[PDB]
């Protein structure tokens, strides 16, 4: 029994020595007996390893006191309607040195606005994890022929998430005090939520009474979407997968069943603005 | 493609840990609402007459410790996530850390809450020779 999660996407056959892998899975095995593992004389540690880990497959099912559930009910979400945000990300693949994960390429609102990150992915070394740019391509087929450009066109991701932090906040100040992200098939915008979302207990800006939706790296302290200027993560946003209200088939088909103003042009900006509009349809019209 | 390094076990409380500002206090608090220790530890097999030192090249457990590897004890390393240490890297990966059996049921807890005295080597509280 195993799991995606932080799955070792690197090309090296063998595992780990029991002092650098990260777990006992992980750990070659040539050190495996018994039971256990053992450390055998003679055998040395990897001092030049680069091995990249999958962030697909979070799984956000906690329930730890005064930290806020991330994915919020249908009922909650009909309340908050106007923090509501679509959100799509459009990928790209590990090549060459790892194989195996996608890594955010393309990100999309239904503000329109459309973000390109460099590729970029987490790649443990024998000192720490190294965030960093990975080799990628965009997936092979027609389909996929627009993000060919758009892999010489990323900003790095300490600048788009600075970028995501000012058109939210832009957008919602005057809306509300949050932030729902309205997604449809949620995995893939959970791991590119890791780029740029941060988690804790319940707390108020800076310099305000309101909640605090954005954090700081530079000086750890939060603020709302009022205060945020310079603001680096967003902190503690909420979310819904709309494709969990049980319907059958594609974005597309559902979306156009209520709506003919939006056309698919094939962006993620686009997938965004049809799954804001296919939730606003189905809770709000008729 | 690929290899899997964990177990599904896991999979909330790294999450949970990788996702926040504050991954010692998450930890720390997932525990406290009831949640399981971190598993899939790399635990070695040892003759239980070494040294007793907290960080090591090799095993060193004594007899009333367990030895594991270090990275696996480490959260920042188990969750993929910055190290809080100067340069960002890691005082555990790479070494061998000796756990007091009465806390070898969650390794990753007990590296967070204490700390290695410089002078002797041994865990403050839990084998320190300083006092
Ligand atoms: C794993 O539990 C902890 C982590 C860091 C600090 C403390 C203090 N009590 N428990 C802690
Ligand atoms: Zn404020
Ligand atoms: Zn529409
Ligand atoms: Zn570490
Ligand atoms: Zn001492």
């Amino acid at each position: 029994n195993v799991t995606g999660l932080f799955k070792d996407c690197s090309k090296v056959i063998t595992g780990l020595h029991p002092t650098q892998a990260p777990t006992h899975l992980s750990v070659d095995t040539k050190f495996k007996t018994e039971g256990l593992c053992v450390d055998i004389p003679g055998i040395p540690k990897d001092m030049t390893y680069r091995r990249l880990i999958s962030m697909m497959g979070f799984k956000m099912n906690y329930q730890v006191n005064g930290y806020p559930n991330m994915f919020i009910t249908r009922e909650e979400a009909i309340r908050h309607v106007r923090a509501w945000i679509g959100f799509d990300v459009e990928g790209c693949h590990a090549t060459r040195e790892a194989v195996g994960t996608n890594l955010p390429l393309q990100l999309g609102f239904s503000t329109g606005v459309n973000l390109v990150a460099v590729p970029t992915g987490y790649v443990d070394t024998p000192n720490n994890t190294d965030f960093s740019r990975v080799s990628a391509k965009p997936p092979p087929g027609d389909q996929f022929k627009h993000l060919i450009p758009l892999m010489y066109k990323g900003l790095p991701w300490n600048v788009v998430r600075i970028k995501i932090v000012q058109m939210l906040s832009d957008t919602l100040k005057n809306l509300s005090d949050r932030v729902v992200f309205v997604l449809w098939a949620h995995g893939f915008e959970l791991t590119s939520m890791k780029y740029f979302v941060k988690i804790g207990p319940e707390r108020t800006c800076c310099l305000c009474d309101r909640r605090a939706t954005c954090f700081s790296t530079a000086s750890d302290t939060y603020a709302c979407w009022h205060h945020s200027i310079g603001f680096d993560y967003v902190y503690n946003p909420f979310m819904i997968d709309v494709q969990q209200w049980g319907f059958t088939g594609n974005l597309q088909s559902n979306h156009d069943l209520y709506c003919q103003v939006h056309g698919n042009a094939h962006v993620a900006s686009c997938d965004a603005i049809m799954t804001r509009c296919l939730a606003v349809h189905e809770c709000f019209v008729k | 493609a690929g290899n899997a390094t964990e177990v599904p076990a896991n999979s909330t409380v790294l999450s949970f840990c990788a996702f926040a500002v504050d991954a010692a206090k998450a930890y720390k608090d997932y525990l406290a609402s009831g949640g399981q220790p971190i598993t899939n530890c790399v635990k070695m097999l040892c003759t239980h007459t070494g040294t007793g030192q907290a960080i090591t090249v090799t095993p060193e457990a004594n007899m009333d410790q367990e030895s594991f590897g270090g990275a696996s004890c480490c959260l920042y390393c188990r969750c993929h996530i910055d190290h809080p240490n100067p340069k960002g890297f890691c005082d555990l990966k790479g070494k061998y850390v000796q756990i007091p059996t009465t806390c070898a049921n969650d390794p990753v807890g007990f590296t967070l809450k204490n700390t290695v005295c410089t002078v002797c080597g041994m865990w403050k509280g839990y084998g320190c020779s300083c006092d």
